[PDB]
RNA sequence: ACCAAAGCUAGCUCAACAUACUAAACAAAUACAAAAAUACACCAAAAUAAAAUAAAACAUUCACCUAACAUUAAAGUAUAGGAGAUAGAAAUUUUUAUCCUGACGCUAUAGAGAUAGUACCGUAAGGGAAAGAUGAAAGAAUAAAAUAAAAGUAAAAAAAAGCAAA
RNA sequence: ACGAGCUACCCAUGAGCAGUUUAAAAGAACCAACUCAUCUAUGUGGCAAAAUAGUGAGAAGACUUGUAGGUAGAGGUGAAAA
RNA sequence: CUCGCACACGCUUACAUCAGUAACUAAUAAUAUACUGAUAAUUAACAACCAAUAAACCAAAACAACACUAAAACGUUUAUUAAUUACAUUGUUAACCCAACACAGGAGUGCACCAAGGAAAGAUUAAAAGAAGUAAAAGGAACUCGGCAAACACAAACCCCGCCU
């Protein structure tokens, strides 16, 4: 299949 | 995205979103589309004449102030209504059925400016 | 600035115009008649606390109108910035 | 009831005494002082 | 008034009277070039123009001709302490022009005055002398000079 | 106007709104909450005025005037006596004006002291048949009267003059209210001569 | 902030040590 | 009439302006119905020049001249409201008895709790009104939960308060010993 | 083709589907207010 | 493993204070008078632990007996769950079986 | 020698007692696109909870799982169950009042998520934090006291050969 | 419970297609704006969670496009690629 | 070297004046449309808001003369009513919006292609390898899965599968 992760974000407090 | 903890005002949305900013109408719509202002709506601010009156926003550092007494609906009475009441009960002149005569008013439609309704705003 | 008078900028077709196209072979005017719109009354002014703007109102609009109508026969005869008027 | 271990700096002294001429990390981090003190006994 | 509840009107209602007004009045420099006839004030937000003309006719006696009104937007971008917008005010802006061609230009509010201008410099000066007198000598090279010998 | 303050907060002898008071607690931070022992408005027997003596420090045994209260930490500060020396005019290549500054007490180490045998003494409230509160020395059985002192905006009643748009004292007292039964709104309405005829219609209210 | 005695005095025994390493008696 | 909106010349450099009391609550039950409008405007006249004054200050760069002025003139706006309002409702109450100047009564919206709804004033009947037969005054069995889990949060806080209270007293008593 | 733009402001849109008028006129909008209310947000809606 | 660089203050805890002095004085009220009252009718905290005993699972079983009732929503629906697991865990899990 | 280290309050948890249970604030504006004084209306509604699981599979079944009025016993008994897993009463019994309520509960990676449902990430339902330390006085900042102890660096780059040590 | 502000389709209401070739506004022809994305090379934590450069197909129609509304998961929608 | 002015939609003071930038923001410095503090501002004619009922009327927009097939947005007049009363309320800044960014991406209409708007190179040396562009002796597909790519070429014919857009 279509495998794909999609990545995150740093939460912008830190 | 859009900010949801602002406040939402006329000069956010589109044109055809308009607001008022808190003023109060003072007309309508005519048949041209023109704004037909009526006049009676207008507050007409009433002022009294300061030219011959004598008194100051300050008062003098050395008067005496007094003893705070809030005014009582009971205290009021006592002051007004008590005394002609007082005297015309030791005549023999006290009426229970009518009392307008002390400024009782039974229906408050009939005057121009209304209590419970509060139909003058200040 | 002219924006006190107040005078607002906008922005559309720039047109030079005399009431008729250039091919029209009446390039040149006598005279105009103007009527007043109703904001502009005399009984208006005088309720708006307003006693020298009667003869304003008659100046203001003679002065822009006709100078739009001469200026356009001129431009229409040729006449322009770098140009000026002979006659 | 919440019991903490409070001379963890004295668990951590017996084992790096005996690492204190070692070349490298392993004076100075402890899980690899202990591999290589476990090795030098 | 403002934060008061109006009558309703209908046909042939009596006229509405208002005796203690709510609104105040700041009369401010304009921040840029105006007319000679134009006076810039700051009216709150529940204020229209009828209500400004017979403010400043009727308690003020100023024979203005014609008002012109725009809404202010505050600043809200700066953020608190805690990453929080304040948001400032916004108050309404109202232009109005004089009718009997009166003139008026806003005054100078703060005059200074020319006693005060020379003591606030015989005061400067006197604390230059001071620091000057406070100043170490350098030909002593640090030491104290307190001590006699 | 009040000025909010945090639900922990410090006090220093400085007032709230001060700028010395947000050099030294910023907006963003808080501190520890210090131990202060609840006293009752109706035991706080020390105010500012009245000579108090201090107990402990370095001066002891020394008499003085009470300037200031803090009554959120309980702290009396006595005039010059518990002083300690802090320099003023400050800036780059000078300094000078050194002047003592004068450190908080608590209520425990300051007792009141007697007009009359001029000793510390513990102060009571007592309830006397004048209906006045008055405080009663335990020792001598005295009563003390209160330390009347000039208020903080400096200007005393008794040595005033009527400015331009100061009210005089016969006007301020002058008494002109008619109580009758009329309202602020019939009452000028009548007396300027205004006149209305028509009246309201109906009016739906919900 | 741990609650105990021992470890807390304990240290100041190495407190002691530093500071005659550092600084030795006469 | 214009110049009204500033102090007199004399007064506008000056750094200290000295002025006068605030009226008290007391002396203003003393003046008439007709002087105490006459004085509301006297207050006006002299708080727009004050306002005037303090926008300046800024836009100049320089402190307000003594600044409590503008307090004492406020305070005594509020003064002169509270007594006519004082004179307002025990008239009220005498004519009529009602405790408010604005009808209403008590309500429960949709969310399950009591709110004091205002009455409006309208041309037409509550039944013959488009918008307000909108608005709906009654709670569906679906708030019932959410009504009671509202009590159980308050409860809470309030638990946690009065436990907050006795844990200071203990505390206290411990490092002052004085009893 | 170049998807992450999916979000077109529109403030007629915005305030028809998630505006507070539209939460109290279901029966099911309301129970989230209710739910938002509990929870102590500052924003129950846009 | 950094330790506190401070002594700490000393707790000055007297032994004779009115609690320790008073502790456990009427232990023994049923054995000198009477048989009147159980020594279990002293046990001072929840309605229901006052003289009784059990694991985990037996007394949040109790708990929801007895005070089930009188426990707010949030309460009640986590005793529930506490209630299945346990159930769960000692009857189909474990080492001796 | 830098980076760092240390502190004990903020407040919380579990109960008990308990009034009897949607707080505080409501001047004006709030279900037109909420916080916009003002026009001929429509208004409203209910239908058993299911399954993840256990029976080493899974179809009948699977405690608690919305509504019990409790405790000591009868009793895990009678019964109900692909009679398997497991489910499970009653008749009949026991229960003396008020005070004695506080803590062999935590102390800033703990205790509530909380300084807070706020920042911030989502169109929306929703998810949701980190963060505090001087002293009696900082109206003692040429200010003061304290460990100078984690990894990482500096003071002080390296000299054949080797699980780095013995 | 919440989602059709991206996308599939539809209902409203609007707005675009210049020149050139032909009795043609003919799902005709050449070629822009505009819309799709054939081939190759760069790019591969990149400018970009699908792009840039060159080259290509349609370009008066079964065409592109703005605003706003409708269909919701046992479903919606689909010139079937699950 | 050339995507420029303006409106709609969106964003929300990020715009303007003055001062400061040791540090925070710009992926660097100068410095200030972008960071900090104070003060100030967008003024309506344009735009939003801006009557109801009954009756007569089969006859398209495409320069519309007159026609085609797919049969087409676009209203006047008569009658009965409509508060009649200077000045109502609201949008007016910007170097901006959606994409985690001050992103070589995405973005509707009118008018121009400029009179307007902008800067590919921080300073050097001129190695390999890699990317992009120009030119070439003799030969012209001998390359290679294929003439892919490139070219001063820009043509002709056959077959297979689908009719065609
Ligand atoms: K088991
Ligand atoms: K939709
Ligand atoms: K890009
Ligand atoms: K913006
Ligand atoms: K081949
Ligand atoms: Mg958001
Ligand atoms: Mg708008
Ligand atoms: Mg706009
Ligand atoms: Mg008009
Ligand atoms: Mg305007
Ligand atoms: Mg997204
Ligand atoms: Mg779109
Ligand atoms: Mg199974
Ligand atoms: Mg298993
Ligand atoms: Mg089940
Ligand atoms: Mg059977
Ligand atoms: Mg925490
Ligand atoms: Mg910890
Ligand atoms: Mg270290
Ligand atoms: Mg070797
Ligand atoms: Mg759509
Ligand atoms: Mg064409
Ligand atoms: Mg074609
Ligand atoms: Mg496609
Ligand atoms: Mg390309
Ligand atoms: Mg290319
Ligand atoms: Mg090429
Ligand atoms: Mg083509
Ligand atoms: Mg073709
Ligand atoms: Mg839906
Ligand atoms: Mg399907
Ligand atoms: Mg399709
Ligand atoms: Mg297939
Ligand atoms: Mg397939
Ligand atoms: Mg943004
Ligand atoms: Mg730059
Ligand atoms: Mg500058
Ligand atoms: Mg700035
Ligand atoms: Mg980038
Ligand atoms: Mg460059
Ligand atoms: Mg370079
Ligand atoms: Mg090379
Ligand atoms: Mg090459
Ligand atoms: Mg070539
Ligand atoms: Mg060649
Ligand atoms: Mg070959
Ligand atoms: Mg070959
Ligand atoms: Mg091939
Ligand atoms: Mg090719
Ligand atoms: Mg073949
Ligand atoms: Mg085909
Ligand atoms: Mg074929």
């Amino acid at each position: 299949k279509k495998r794909f992760t999609p990545p995150t974000y740093q939460p912008k407090y830190k | 995205g859009a900010d949801r903890m602002s406040k939402w005002t006329s000069k956010r949305g589109p044109r055809t979103f308009c607001k008022g900013r808190g003023a109060k109408g003072t007309g309508f719509h005519g048949r041209d589309g023109k704004f037909v202002q009526i006049k009676e709506m207008i507050p007409e601010l009433v002022v009294p004449e300061l030219a011959g009156f004598k008194l100051k926003p300050y008062v003098n550092y050395r008067a005496p102030e007094g003893t705070d007494t809030p005014l009582t609906a009971k205290q009021l009475f006592l002051e007004t209504a008590a005394p002609a009441i007082e005297k015309d009960f030791k005549a023999g002149t006290f009426d229970p059925e009518h009392l307008e005569k002390y400024g009782f008013e039974p229906t408050q439609e009939g005057k121009l400016f209304q209590l419970y309704p509060k139909n003058f705003p200040r | 600035k002219p924006d006190k008078l107040p005078l607002f900028k906008r922005q559309y077709e720039n047109t030079i115009f005399i009431g008729s196209k250039t091919a029209d072979p009446l390039c040149y005017g006598h005279t105009q008649f103007h009527l007043l719109p109703d904001k502009l009354k005399r009984e208006k002014l005088l309720k708006q606390n307003c006693a020298d703007q009667i003869e304003v109102v008659f100046r203001a609009n003679a002065i822009a109108s006709l100078f739009a109508w001469t200026g356009a026969q001129a431009m229409y005869q040729g006449f322009w910035s770098e140009a000026d008027v002979t006659r | 009831l919440r019991s903490r271990v409070t001379d963890r700096y004295w668990r951590v002294q017996e084992v790096l005494k005996h690492a204190r001429h070692f070349r490298g990390r392993k004076n100075r981090c402890y899980r690899l002082a202990v591999r290589a003190v476990t090795r030098a006994f | 008034a403002r934060n008061v509840l109006y009558p309703l009107y209908q046909l042939g209602n009596p006229q509405l009277r208002v005796f203690r007004t709510n609104f105040f009045i700041q009369l401010v420099r304009p921040g840029t070039a105006q007319p000679e006839d134009t006076v810039q004030f700051r009216i709150p937000m529940e204020m229209t123009r009828v209500d400004l003309r017979n403010y400043l006719e009727r308690i003020y006696n100023v024979p203005v001709a014609a008002v012109r009104t725009r809404v202010q937007y505050g600043s809200n971008r700066r953020r608190d302490h805690r990453n929080i917008r304040i948001k400032k005010p916004d108050y309404k802006v109202a232009y109005v022009q004089l009718a009997l061609g009166q003139t008026f230009t806003f005054p100078d509010l703060f005059p200074e005055r020319k006693g005060a201008s020379v003591d606030v410099d015989v005061r400067d000066q006197v604390l230059e002398d001071q620091r000057q007198k406070h100043s170490p000598d350098p030909r002593r090279g640090g030491v104290p000079g307190w001590f006699g010998l | 106007s009040k000025v909010t303050l945090p639900p922990n907060y410090r006090y220093g002898m400085s007032r709230p709104g001060s700028l010395s008071d947000k050099r030294k607690n910023p907006p963003g931070t808080r501190r520890r909450r210090v131990p202060v022992e609840p006293i009752s408005d109706e035991d706080w027997h020390l105010f500012c005025g009245d000579k108090v003596e201090i107990l402990e420090g370095k001066d002891a045994g020394k008499q003085g005037k009470v300037v200031q209260v803090i009554r959120q930490r309980n702290w009396v500060v006595v005039e010059g006596l518990n002083t300690h020396y802090r320099y003023v005019g400050k800036t780059v290549d000078y300094r000078g004006t050194m002047i003592p500054s004068e450190a908080p007490l608590l209520h425990n180490q300051v007792k009141l002291v007697d007009p009359t045998d001029r000793k510390p003494t513990d102060v009571e409230w007592r309830f006397t048949e004048a209906g006045e509160r008055v405080r009663v020395s335990t020792r001598s059985g005295r009563i003390i009267p209160k330390p009347e002192f000039p208020r903080a905006d400096g200007i005393v009643p008794e040595t005033w003059i009527d400015g331009p748009k100061d009210t005089s004292v016969e006007d301020a007292l002058e008494k002109t209210y008619v109580p009758r039964l009329k309202t602020l709104e019939e009452e000028v309405m009548e007396a300027m001569g205004i006149q209305e005829t028509r009246r309201h219609k109906k009016v739906y209210w919900y | 902030a741990k609650k105990g005695f021992r470890a807390a005095y304990r240290f100041q025994k190495e407190l002691e040590r530093w500071r005659l390493l550092r600084c030795p008696p006469p | 009439g214009l110049e009204e909106f500033f102090d007199d010349p004399k007064n506008w450099g000056e750094e200290k302006v000295k002025s006068g009391a605030s009226w008290t609550c007391q002396q203003l039950r003393n003046k008439s119905n007709e002087d105490l409008h006459k004085l509301w405007y006297v207050l006006l006249k002299e708080r727009n020049m004050l306002l005037t004054l303090e926008q300046e200050a800024k836009r100049q760069r320089l402190p307000m001249p003594s600044p409590e002025r503008l307090e004492k003139v406020v305070d005594s706006m509020d003064a002169l409201d509270k007594v006519v309002q004082e004179r307002e409702d025990a008239l009220r109450l005498l004519q009529t008895g009602q405790e408010k100047a604005r009808p209403g009564a008590w309500r429960r919206d949709i969310f399950g709790r009591i709110i004091w709804h205002k009455f409006k004033q309208w041309p037409i009947p509550w039944y013959l009104n488009k918008k307000y037969n909108r608005k709906r005054f009654f709670a569906m069995p679906y708030v019932e939960r959410f009504v009671r889990m509202r009590i159980e949060k308050q409860a809470r806080i309030k638990a946690r308060k009065r436990s907050l209270e006795r844990k200071k007293e203990k505390f206290l008593q411990e490092k002052f010993p004085h009893l | 083709k170049a998807r992450g733009n999916e979000y077109q402001p529109s403030n007629i849109k915005r305030k028809h589907k998630h505006g507070w008028v539209r939460r109290l006129r279901t029966p099911t909008g309301v129970q989230v207010i209710l739910r938002r209310m509990h929870k102590g947000r500052k924003s129950l809606s846009h | 493993f950094h330790v506190r660089v401070t002594l700490p203050p000393r707790k000055v805890v007297d032994r004779w204070n009115e609690k320790r002095a008073m502790f456990g004085v009427y232990d023994n009220i049923g054995i000198l008078g009477n048989f009147e009252k159980h020594p279990k009718e002293l046990i001072k905290g929840p309605i229901w632990l006052r003289g009784w005993k059990g694991n985990e699972l037996q007394r949040c079983i109790r708990k929801k007996r007895m005070v089930g009732n009188r426990m707010f929503i949030d309460d009640l629906h986590n005793l529930n769950k506490r209630i299945s697991y346990l159930y769960k865990h000692f009857n189909r899990h474990g080492k001796y079986r």
